DNA sequence: AGAAATATTAATTTCTTAATATTATCCTAAGCAAGGTCGTATAATGTGTGCAGTCTGACGCGGCG
DNA sequence: CGCCGCGTCAGACTCGTAGGATTATACGACCTTGCTTAGGATAATATTAAGAAATTAATATTTCT
């Protein structure tokens, strides 16, 4: 099986086909901990936001590619933010202390 | 080079500092379209900036010192 | 964009109506024939944003033009249609109601702010009792229950003057009247006046949390919910699946029930109705609130149609399944396949094979992309249409785009770092990967179904990343230990084995060759056999100083294989090397010495040809396994027949009664042992020499070419074990409770069982199966507990410029030395200057790293004990520094600045587990080797027998050697006879201390008469008088089994001379007077005197069962987790003299008194501990007093944290190496430095008085207040040892701390503090999508603290 | 004669207005099916979750002597 | 001082993965609402004059060639 972009999930707009193309593969806890052992962060930062969750970010990547250019724009992924969401409706203030 | 990575790391010490200062290099000549310095025989942007730095021909300071050289002349062609 | 710290506080009512954009008034969802949103409802257009981008609901607006207008038919917005994913609604309570976070927590924090027991508060709450608010009248006091008939009452008397209410409404007067500051000062000056400790914990618990409500911002109030938040109708989806059913998240069904229950309120309040029911609709109002904020929490869950109950708000953010740990850390990804996986053996270890439709699939915007380029597609939609019809020239733009492009390969599960490793793809026909059989090993990889997944690293960094950190020709060392994982592993180790062996008499014996090429020309002409002994001139290099190969030939007197495999072998290389039988450990130690002396490149092609030409020679060979390579001995039948005689003569001796059951089991057990070992040699001795081979006419045995010996005998599959199962008998099997079955499988599988046999078998075949598949989760468990302790450790300097470190030594137990001086020092930088045995002799400036040179260099010398830099003691604050490390294992030099040690060092701890979890009479001291003696921790006086007593019971016995290096430590026990003395000159095989195996005795130190007081007869014993010699069946027994009878009665023996007054022990005046241990038999009655020496009490010992000691993964995880060691053994608190108190109360007091110091320090201990103190002694601090397991706490209060570490350090080790499991110490004296994070304040002038603290934070403002900004109005501290759990709770930022355990209880916890994190650990960065300040990511994030520096 | 430059009819865009006829909003009145609420007087007056299989181990902690 | 017994909550990890929870259920009658006919008045709006003039593309001299 093999899949390079196809559905995405509804709620945390995350790779999940199956139909033809499945989802993508997991990327569970245990291989965040061996790139974190690598050192390698620029390769898990664009398995967390550009190829996972990151709406703008997937799609101007895959433009970034087509074009022949090699480089990120990562912003933050939707799951971070749908959990600011639900931590909120708990009647809980949680915010992102800006600049 | 292709295989290892040894005499870069020996010319920069450190694999990460080696990896930011090759990953800049390599923008330089994918997108930025300047030539590279060692031939290309045929490698992708990334082999090219690993080969460059092992010969010495490219450290941090000296992407440093070129950028900032063109920089100037290009504030020094504003006038 | 950018932000900098995530905040938390509490959510005033005002600000969620901020957040709002509009209330929710309706429960109604979409319509039932339209199926759009309804006005009001949950799903409402005007409050949640439009259904379709850029359209209004009745399409008045309905283009781009239109945006940011509110069409005024419907109300809705023109925008986007991701803003129903953002905008959330709220709902206005008709009766505020209580937060159950808030007060169903297990601290409830409503309750201890208020100060109410949590029952009443329930009682309040669910509308069962009054309670007063606030009363100006006098005999009623605030917050005080006033039940219904109390309430008339009350009322009856006064009526208004007091206030007294029901349920939230009075809960929220009373959060909303008390004045912080007020009950925080009052708080305070009476926690001082009496301060009794559990009064004192409580009133800290109440101030801590008051300063934190003044402090944090919040207010008390906003416990009570009195405006709900809606969550954006997205998030909640209500969608319509394929057969027109619908499919909607709980939370609408949890929301529906609030809404209608609230609008019925609403009702009820304006219909006046009678206060019952208005009352309990508040009671459900509540319930249902309860029940979305979090449906378990609440006493009964409530249930949808399904009958299973609904997920609620809180369980989406919690749990394995919640947020967190399962869409937020671990991610769904692209540019992601997976396949079977096969070997491919003639790749190079930087390449793997990769199946042309997968690589296809995966770098498929490249292709479009480089499609465009080339013009060969000018069009993107032609360059999809040209890549689906697979034409001749994308296949060309495919190989183009592949080279040089990295791709990363997993395989899970990922236990370590080497587990997900960059290869380099060759695209194949096909459609399973090929992975390089040399890179398995690392992979836990076998080809039998295994499946590996291939990640794509797209941008330009991801790929320098793969390519210079991941790369399979990086990773040939492992993290864990220094050793290789590049070993060649099965077949081509038999390869060779197979060419590097011997013959006495084959072709081509003798004959003299001109190097290894012709030797290669006589093997393949067929001239020459390829082992066969012969001289062969070789010319090999050597690099000497100033690294120059020197060539030196010479004829050497080897094989015609060892010769042929001389040309694979690098220069730099001896030839020794190569001329011996090369099984495994020969092959991997070859690559160590190839990679010690050259380098990285040539062990990377070193290793590729080692594994092509065994191969090779391996088929060449044609080893395969015929059942007539299993010889059964032919002596086996007669063994076996003696035993089973011989257990018929022990039956007939247990039918004679002469033994007993227990003892007829014991002796057939050892007998049917005793059998299986002897028909182990006899088939050991028919396999591995049994060839005889003719040499110049007559027989030359030597070692065998038996198909299975070989591949037992080089390393490369089975062991001598297996080869036992399959040709003699496999030995005794074990019952499902660990019994041993008592009669054997006396057969084999050459053989076969019987049906009975194979039946036994089973039970052991499914115990191991079980405990397998079930010990894979405790040792995940514990790698996921030891991960988040260890997270945020990085190396953050060169040099703290700290002082000494550890002190490093062998740990030689008795005579094995476990493991060596070399292995315990190797990498690490030495703590100050080391000196020669020649004094002022120095090798180093107080630090030099200690590698393989200088490792020979202090190995010449006699040095056995170095002062080492270790983790624990590191002086930076934030991380530790590039010294106090040492040396980074895998790249094998100092280690380089911004690594992750911390991931590092919890995976390899945590790797092994998952591979291996898991007589005795101890005669005497039967001493193994030549050399002095050294006696330690004993304080003795020499007898009137020539020898030494035996003052204490900790005589170590120091086997030293003539080169000052110790070899063997014993513990002698307190009172067992020993021989010679100290200094001498002792050759081996000698006793040195006396004792039977069953007598662990105590001796007097005198000549000693038997005074018949406080063993008296009739409360310990019963008297059975014997004759003048000094007999009787006295047994005298420890404190831990006398009786209640004797509570006046101390178990000793008065030690008097003839004259009758207390004779004295050599030295002392206090009377000699030892109270015999426990197991002890005293036989002198009243009239008999024995010698300065003889024994009164021994002790037999016969340590049956030989399993009585904890151990594999429970052992490590419970040192991990610190645990309470069941009774414990007691220390010394303070140095001082001791004596005793009052006599069982149910426990004896120790009073402990300095000879100047805190003389009334007392301590209570219970009859269960003998004590190796005496009534009244002087012993030391940190010194043993009753016996047992040592709490690690303990051990790091009174002893240092040196000594803490090392005890954790050994224990541990001591775990994996009975396992033949090696990891280097560091990893786990940086776990034990996470451990000991946190500190509790002991002085004052800085912060409060003992309340837990960072100990980093101590130090730092100790490097700040007690530098010249004050003499000394700083604090000082105690070093707190902590659990990995609890320590990995208690981390000050809450994002880490909720992420993996007690989610609610943190963030309920977060809320009340109004804390703010302003990520810095791994987890917080990996969670936001930023950049981890690790390893590459490192560069990055300081430029972001230098930022900080600059506003 | 074979182009090679010229004068004529002649076939032809290009605006332009008006125009001219067609055609398509629009908008409000009205109408019809659908959706929401009320109103019922023999008498009727307390409960179902219909259970639940001791996980689990510390551990918090509230007691609890 | 030293338990001691109540709840209580997350227990490692990658692949696919069919069927899924009854009970028992009134008629008018306004009243309103949400969608459909419908009927001309204009209003665009596509086309038609028209001519006139302007090229402009051919026709037919006649002069070179």
């Amino acid at each position: 099986h093999a899949r390079s972009t196809g559905s995405y999930s509804l709620v945390t707009q995350q790779p999940l086909g199956g139909k033809a193309q499945f989802g993508g593969q997991r990327f569970g806890e245990m291989e965040v901990w061996a790139l974190e052992a690598y050192g390698a962060a620029y390769t898990l930062q664009e398995m967390l936001t550009v190829k996972s969750d990151d709406v703008n970010g997937r799609t101007k990547m895959y433009k970034n590619i087509v074009d022949g250019n090699h480089q990120m724009e990562p912003g933050m992924p939707e799951s971070f933010n749908v959990l600011l969401k639900e931590i909120r409706s708990l009647g809980i203030n949680i915010e992102l202390e800006d600049e | 080079a292709r295989v290892t990575v040894q005499d870069a790391v020996e010319k920069i010490g450190n694999r990460f500092d080696l990896v930011l200062v090759a990953a800049r290099r390599a923008r330089q000549m994918q997108v930025g379209g300047k030539d590279p310095l060692v031939p290309e025989e045929n490698d992708k942007t990334t082999v090219i900036a690993l080969r460059e730095i092992e010969e010495g021909l490219i450290n941090n300071q000296i992407l440093d010192v070129r950028e900032r050289q063109e920089q100037q002349e290009q504030e020094a062609a504003e006038l | 964009e950018e932000f900098d710290a995530i905040k938390i506080a509490l959510a005033s009512p005002d600000m969620i109506r901020s957040w709002s954009f509009g209330e929710v008034k309706k429960p109604e969802t979409i319509n039932y024939r339209t199926f759009k949103p309804e006005r009001d409802g949950l799903f409402c257009a005007r409050i949640f944003g439009p259904v379709k981008d850029y359209e209004c609901l009745c399409g008045k607006y309905k283009r781009l033009k239109h945006r940011g207008v509110i069409c005024e038919k419907c109300g809705v917005e023109v925008t986007q249609t991701k803003v129903r994913r953002e905008r959330m609604g709220h709902i206005e309570l008709a009766s505020p109601t209580a937060h159950i976070w808030f007060l169903k927590s297990l601290p409830s924090r409503i309750g201890l702010l208020l100060d109410m027991p949590l029952r009443d508060i329930e009682r309040v709450l669910y509308f069962e009792s009054y309670v007063v608010i606030e009363g100006g009248m006098t005999n009623l006091e605030r917050q005080q229950i006033l039940t219904e008939e109390q309430y008339l009452d009350a009322l009856e008397e006064f009526g208004d003057e007091f206030d007294a209410k029901m349920g939230a409404e009075a809960i929220q007067a009373l959060l909303k009247s008390m004045d912080l500051e007020q009950e925080c000062e009052q708080l305070r000056e009476e926690l001082n006046e009496t301060n009794s400790e559990t009064k004192r914990k409580k009133l800290t618990k109440r101030i801590k949390l008051l300063e934190a409500f003044v402090q944090s911002g919040n207010k008390p109030e906003w416990m009570i919910l009195t405006v709900l938040p809606v969550l954006p109708p997205d998030l909640r989806p209500l969608v319509p699946l394929d057969g027109g059913r619908f499919a909607t998240s709980d939370l609408n069904d949890l929301y529906r029930r609030v809404i209608n229950r609230n609008n019925r309120l609403k009702r009820l309040l304006d219909l006046a109705a009678p206060d019952i029911i208005v009352r309990n609709e508040k009671r459900m109002l509540q319930e249902a609130v309860d029940a979305l904020l979090d449906n378990g929490r609440r006493g009964r869950a409530i249930t949808g149609s399904n009958k299973r109950p609904l997920k609620s708000l809180a369980d989406m953010i919690k749990g394995k399944q919640g947020r967190f740990r399962q869409n937020l850390l671990g991610k769904r990804v692209d540019y992601s396949g997976r396949s079977v996986i096969t070997v491919g053996p003639y790749l190079r270890l930087h390449q793997c094979g990769l199946p042309k439709k997968m690589a296809l699939e995966l770098f498929k915007p490249f292709i479009y992309g480089k499609l465009e380029l080339r013009g060969l597609a000018t069009t993107i939609k032609a360059a999809k249409k040209m890549v689906e019809r697979e034409e001749a020239v994308v296949w060309d733009i495919l190989d183009e785009v592949i080279r040089e492009h990295p791709v990363l390969l997993n395989r899970a599960p990922t236990l370590h770092r080497l587990g997900i490793q960059a290869f380099e793809p060759v695209l194949i026909e096909g459609k399973a990967i090929q992975l390089h059989p040399l890179v398995c090993a690392a992979y836990n990889a076998d080809f039998d179904g295994d499946q590996m997944a291939v990640h794509v690293p797209l941008t330009l960094e991801a790929q320098l990343e793969a390519r210079a950190l991941m790369m399979s020709t990086n990773n040939i060392l492992s993290p864990a230990n220094g050793e290789p994982i590049i070993v060649p592993s099965q077949d081509v180790v038999l390869g060779l084995y197979y060419m590097t062996r011997d013959c006495v008499n084959a072709k081509g014996e003798g004959m003299v060759l001109t190097g290894p090429k012709e030797a290669e020309r006589l093997y393949r002409s067929g001239l020459a056999s390829l082992h066969a002994r012969v001289k062969v001139r070789i010319t090999e290099y050597e690099k000497d100083a100033n690294g120059e190969l020197v060539a030196k030939t010479s004829l050497k007197d080897t094989t015609v294989g060892r010769a042929i495999l001389w040309m694979i072998v690098p220069k730099g290389l001896p030839y020794s090397i190569v001329n011996q039988a090369l099984g495994k450990k020969a092959i991997s130690k070859m690559l160590n010495t190839c990679y010690r002396i050259l380098g990285l490149k040539p062990t990377v092609i070193f290793a590729d040809q080692i594994m092509y030409t065994g191969f090779a020679y391996a088929a060449r060979s044609g080893a395969s396994v015929g059942i007539d390579d299993m010889v059964i001995p032919e002596k086996k039948h007669e063994i076996i027949s003696e035993a089973e005689a011989e257990v018929a003569e022990i039956q007939e001796q247990f039918q004679s009664g002469l033994v007993t059951a227990g003892e007829r089991y014991n002796k057939v057990i050892d007998i049917w042992a005793a059998a299986n070992d002897r028909v182990s040699k006899a088939m050991m001795d028919n396999l591995q020499t049994e060839t005889v081979i003719n040499r110049d006419g007559q027989e030359e045995k030597q070692v065998s070419f038996n198909s299975i010996y070989m591949m037992a005998d080089s390393g490369a599959r089975g062991s001598a074990a297996q080869i036992r199962q399959l040709a003699g008998m496999r030995g005794l099997m074990a019952k499902p409770d660990g019994s041993i079955i008592e009669t054997p499988i006396t057969a084999n599988f050459r053989e076969g069982l019987n049906v009975l046999q194979y039946f036994i078998s089973t039970h052991g075949a499914r115990k191991g199966l079980a405990d397998t598949a079930l010990k894979t989760a405790n040792s995940g468990y514990l790698t996921r507990r030891l991960v988040d302790v260890a997270q945020d450790l990085v190396v953050t300097e060169d040099d703290c410029g700290t002082h000494e470190g550890i002190m490093m030594t062998p740990v030689i137990e008795g005579g094995d030395v476990k493991e060596p001086l070399r292995d315990r020092v190797l990498g690490r930088v030495t703590a100050e200057d080391v000196l020669k045995p020649g004094t002022a002799d120095i090798l180093v400036p107080r630090n030099t790293l200690l590698h393989e040179q200088w490792c020979d260099l202090l190995e010449e010398n006699s040095v056995d004990a170095v002062k080492v830099r270790s983790v624990v003691s590191c002086d930076t604050d934030f991380g530790v520094c590039a010294h106090c490390y040492g040396r980074d294992l895998a790249r094998g030099h100092i280690i380089n600045k911004g690594e992750a040690i911390g991931v590092i060092a919890a995976q390899s701890i945590g790797e092994p587990g998952t591979q291996l979890t898991m007589a005795a009479a101890e005669s005497s001291i039967q001493v193994k080797n030549k050399g002095s003696i050294k006696l330690s921790n004993v304080k003795s006086v020499v007898n009137s027998s020539g020898k030494l007593v035996i003052t204490s019971r900790n005589t170590e016995l120091k086997l030293i050697d003539e080169f000052g290096r110790t070899k063997e430590s014993y513990k002698v026990p307190y009172g067992a006879v020993l021989a010679k003395g100290d200094g001498e000159q002792v050759a081996g095989g000698e006793t040195v201390a006396n004792w039977d195996p069953h007598t662990m005795p105590v001796i007097t130190e005198v000549s000693g008469f038997v005074r018949f007081t406080d063993m008296i007869d009739g409360q310990t014993i019963t008297r059975q008088t014997d004759e003048l010699t000094g007999l009787s069946s006295l047994v005298v027994l420890d404190s831990a089994e006398r009786t209640a009878g004797g509570k006046d009665l101390r178990p000793a023996l008065k030690i008097v001379d003839a004259q009758g007054n207390d004779v004295l022990i050599p030295g002392t005046d206090m009377p000699a007077q030892y109270f015999l241990p426990g197991k002890a038999i005293v036989q002198l009655e009243d009239g008999v005197q024995i010698s300065s020496g003889d024994t009164l009490a021994r002790i037999p010992q016969e340590s049956g069962g030989t399993k009585d000691i904890t151990g594999g993964l429970p052992r490590v995880a419970d040192l991990f987790e610190a645990r309470r060691p069941k009774e414990p053994a007691i220390l010394a608190e303070i140095s001082g003299i001791v004596s005793f108190g009052k006599e069982t109360k149910g426990k004896r007091r120790l009073v402990i008194t300095p000879v100047d110091g805190s003389d009334p320090y007392e301590e209570m201990i219970p009859k269960w501990r003998q004590l190796n103190v005496f009534e009244g002694e002087r012993v030391e601090r940190g010194d043993v007093i009753s016996d047992g397991p040592e709490a690690p706490h303990d051990i790091l209060r009174l002893r240092g944290v040196h000594a803490v570490t090392r005890y954790i350090v050994n224990e541990v080790q001591d775990v994996y190496r009975l396992q033949g499991v090696k990891i280097n110490d560091k990893h786990i004296e940086v776990i034990v430095r996470q451990m000991l994070r946190k500190a509790t304040i002991v002085n004052a002038g800085s912060s409060d008085f003992l309340e837990g603290e960072q100990v980093e934070y101590s130090r730092v403002k100790i490097a700040n207040r007690e530098l010249e900004a004050n003499g000394k109005v700083g604090a000082t501290y105690s070093r707190d040892l902590l659990g990995i759990t609890k320590a990995s709770l208690a981390t000050e930022s809450f994002i880490s701390a909720a992420s993996f355990q007690e989610t609610t209880r943190v963030l309920t916890e977060a809320a009340v503090a109004g804390k703010r994190d302003e990520l810095r650990g791994l987890k917080e960065n990996v969670i936001v999508g930023r950049l981890i300040p690790a390893g590459t990511g490192y560069a990055y994030h300081q430029d972001r603290m230098r930022r900080r520096a600059a506003g």
